RNA sequence: GAUCUGGUUGAUUCUGCCAGUAGUCAUAUGCUUGUUUCAAGGACUUAGCCAUGCAUGCCUCAGAAUCACUGCAGCAGGA
RNA sequence: GAUUAGGGUUCGAUUCCGGAGAGGGAGCCUGAGAAAUAGCUACCACUUCUACGGAGGGCAGCAGGCGCGCAAAUUGCCCAAUGUCAAAACAAAACGAUGAGGCAGCGAAAAGAAAUAGAGUUUUCAAUGGGGGAUAUUUAAACCCAUCCAAUAUCGAGUAACAAUUGGAGGACAAGUCUGGUGCCAGCACCCGCGGUAAUUCCAGCUCCAAAAGCGUAUAUUA
RNA sequence: GGGCGUCCGUGAUUUUUUACUGUGACUAAAGAAGCGUGACUAAAGCAGUCAUGACUGAAUUAGAAAG
């Protein structure tokens, strides 16, 4: 055993430019040997930012990592939109939260179900 | 209930619960392996009764035969790649000849006690289930794992186990936090 | 009315994970046979990965990206079958529908002088009011003054761009033909004698370029050249030579070892 | 694995059943149960009876807006 | 599906396909398609609100409730995925509906993998889970699992008390001519048989055997 | 300009089936058999594997009688 600070290394194994969409898409596989925990998706997305070269650190979306048994190594999918503006209009809305900028969510279904049935029985504008 | 996982039954009880011959060669094989019940050896049984059963369907069929030129090579191909039978070993007629201890051999709770890594099978057992055995930079974690001749040049220890590269463990983690509130 | 598939009830040929949801994309009536095509949101989720569900699948069939036949298609559900030709102009692709020797669906890579033309079969003739009489097709064309040498077997090219019949293949012995149905789907053979028998099923005897004998029903057989080597439209890799079971079982062993 | 074994007699050969035995994605029950993975789950009796909530609704650039609705300075959202 | 050398013998309410039904029984309208039932009309059997004039009900949908039984869970979260519908791509003041379907809670039906220790000279040395937790990761959101006890800097086994049980020890059938008690009693025993004051069989203590996170028993059913 | 011999459809001429058996043609998945593949093994699953993208894989076989 010797001591080292942890290094995050990024790899990228199946890429494809999807003109569609407006975005590159692929699976982004993290080593991180002497790591504490798991490696944090945005510390993984400035690190992917730099290895491609884009503008904006944040248009690169990250989701569901699956750390290897045994460690070392995670991998998950890897999303990077030609624009930021791309990236609103075409994510979804769970990934867009996770990211701090998203739609607040909607009030409870429970509760719009039973508003929408009291509401059949009604016509005018009182509904 | 609509979910189509399958799951099957890898071992079975034998007829005649109470031989005392069959009771006393299964404690020599829990013995000599370092087992923890009879039903791990009874899943040995059932692997090499369905390599005994097949092949000896094949042989039944005639040489040039599509069935068992296909399938035929498959089945001394998984022999061959998992140490159930040496290389000269080519004729077919070898995996009917195939004993339970020919199976245990190639478990790494076996390995481990044979390339050195440990002192005695219930040494290697331990090792295998408290994280310390890489088969090719691959924490293994299960005894039953069976080693293909290939992976033979690869098990060591871990790479984050404290006998290899990594951190010390427990007793001595503990001890150098008892010294550090001093 | 169904409306519905169950993902265990839809063709084998599609691919779908029996564990990834109980349904499958119903495809519409439309040109093709719900049992014999591939619906377009399976081809642009399944077999090319555009899209990583069927909600960017639609993002990309409704705004009119997706062209079969020259034609934008905004239905994740239409029936997009054999002989059909898949273009995409932003990703700059085009493709083709055809069987691979396996008997599933390939989409064989195009050009665009080959991606104009279609071969399609006649399925029925008749005479429709006036006395003009059209030819009735498996992808569903009614063309309306085919070829007057047009019978029911017979295999048209048809030039989907300008939709002018240019061409006419009869069915006869000479021929090649492409099996799309039964055991042997997929196969491209010689025509060798094709036994009537009135009443029930004609049958066909063909021979492949190894010389490989197989029969099928004349229903089944989808004529697409002179011969073998003059074929009017580009067929898969395997080029509808079906391999043994063993020699094809040796040579992906054999690769796999090559490549470490 | 194309396998049986106790029980009729003072002992012996049989016939023949009872009994053991091993399965069940076959149910129920009893005593126990530290970790994980994968799962069935009011079918059987009563297609018996049902409190309450919910389970089928749809709007785009592209059918109909004078809300006495909303911003904005007629254009947009629209119940 | 279960079992099966071969021939067979059984089970199939149940996920896929088809048929039928929506409390029983009819009869219809509308529509391309219904003899539709989270459509209508009527009667029969039950049935809820009423200001007595009247008005309604239909869980063999999903949760639940009472009964019935030997016998079967949450009045849970969500459309993120799979799909269906449709005037409908996503986004922009600007999120279509879905008890279909997922997800989680209960869940020893049945299946996989697997701890309860290792190593050495009375006496020490190492381990790492169960379990606590995170810069976090998963996830629609959590959960789980996976990864981690510094990366400058993360808690922890000793009777490891963090403690294995369920059935047996005459025979079949593996394993006591051990000790105490009872005395054809109490009980055991699938069958044969035990027990009548020295019980290989009961009630117990010890010690063993078998399977083991399992193991008895009962009823079906195959060998 | 004749012979030879085919193809297709139509007329006229006096009749032999069935079981069996060999080959075919058609015959949904899930399930069974099994070919690949270190999901950590396995029960699984159809996936993945390798140094601004490459070779892609999902092989195959049994499935009652009748037609
Ligand atoms: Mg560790
Ligand atoms: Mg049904
Ligand atoms: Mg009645
Ligand atoms: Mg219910
Ligand atoms: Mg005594
Ligand atoms: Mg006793």
């Amino acid at each position: 055993f010797q001591k080292k600070k942890a290094e995050v290394c990024i790899r990228t194994s199946q890429f494809k430019v999807n003109k569609l969409l407006n975005r590159k898409q692929f699976i982004v596989e993290v080593n991180h040997p002497h790591w504490c925990g798991t490696v944090p998706t945005q510390l993984i997305r400035k690190k992917l930012a730099t290895l491609y070269k884009v503008p904006d650190a944040s248009q690169v979306s990250l989701f569901g990592f699956k750390t290897k048994f045994g460690g070392g190594k995670t991998t998950g999918f890897g999303l990077i939109y030609d624009d930021l503006a791309s990236l609103k209009r075409f994510e979804p809305n769970y990934r867009k939260t996770r990211m701090g900028f998203g739609k607040a969510r909607l009030p409870a279904r429970k509760s719009v179900k039973e508003r929408r049935n009291r509401n059949k029985k009604l016509r005018g504008k009182a509904k | 209930m609509r979910n189509y996982n399958n799951f099957n039954r890898v071992w079975k009880a034998p007829r005649r619960p109470f031989e005392k011959e069959r009771l006393d060669r299964e404690m020599k094989l829990c013995g000599q392996y370092g087992l923890r019940c009879k039903r791990e050896i009874w899943r040995v049984n059932m692997t090499l009764s369905k390599m005994r059963r097949t092949a000896r369907l094949l042989l039944t069929l005639p040489e040039n035969h599509p069935r068992r030129l296909l399938e035929g090579s498959a089945i001394m191909r998984r022999c061959h790649e998992y140490g159930f039978l040496d290389e000269e070993k080519d004729k077919l007629d070898y995996v009917l000849s195939l004993t339970v201890p020919d199976i245990l051999e190639r478990r790494l709770q076996t390995i481990v006690f044979k390339a050195g890594l440990a002192k005695s099978v219930h040494h290697a057992r331990v090792l295998i289930q408290q994280r310390h055995i890489a088969v090719a930079k691959q924490i293994v974690t299960i005894p039953s794992f069976i080693v293909r001749v290939s992976s033979e040049r690869h098990i060591a220890f871990a790479d984050a186990s404290p006998f290899g590269n990594g951190r010390p463990g427990r007793v001595k983690r503990v001890r150098a936090k008892a010294a550090k509130r001093h | 009315a169904k409306k519905h598939l169950k993902r265990l009830y839809a063709p084998k040929d599609w691919m779908l994970s029996k564990l990834t949801g109980v349904f499958a994309p119903r495809p519409r009536p439309g040109p093709h046979k719900l049992r014999e095509c591939l619906p377009l949101l399976v081809i642009i989720r399944n077999r090319l990965k555009y899209a990583l569900n069927a909600r960017e699948g639609e993002m990309i069939l409704r705004q009119g990206l997706v062209h079969v036949d020259n034609h934008p298609r905004r239905d994740g559900k239409y029936p997009a079958g054999f002989m059909d030709v898949v273009e995409i102009p932003k990703t700059g692709d085009r493709f083709r529908l055809m069987y691979d020797v396996k008997g599933r669906f390939a989409l064989v890579s195009l050009s665009e002088a080959e991606a104009q033309i279609k071969l399609m079969k006649v399925v029925n003739l008749y005479t429709a009011t006036g006395r003009v009489p059209v030819a009735v097709t498996h992808d569903g064309h009614r063309i309306r003054y085919p070829d007057p040498h047009t019978s029911i077997g017979d295999t048209i090219v048809y030039n989907v761009k300008e939709k002018k019949c240019v061409d006419l293949i009869k069915n006869r012995q000479g021929k090649a033909v492409i099996v799309t149905g039964g055991a042997n789907r997929g196969r491209i053979g010689e025509i060798v004698k094709v036994e009537c028998h009135p009443g029930a099923f004609n049958i066909a005897h063909l021979k492949d370029a190894s010389g490989a004998e197989f029969a099928t029903r004349a229903a089944n057989i989808f004529v697409i050249g002179k011969d073998l080597n003059h074929l009017q439209v580009t067929v898969p890799k395997q080029q509808g030579l079906r391999m043994n079971v063993i020699q094809e079982r040796e040579e992906r062993l054999i690769a796999a070892e090559a490549r470490k």
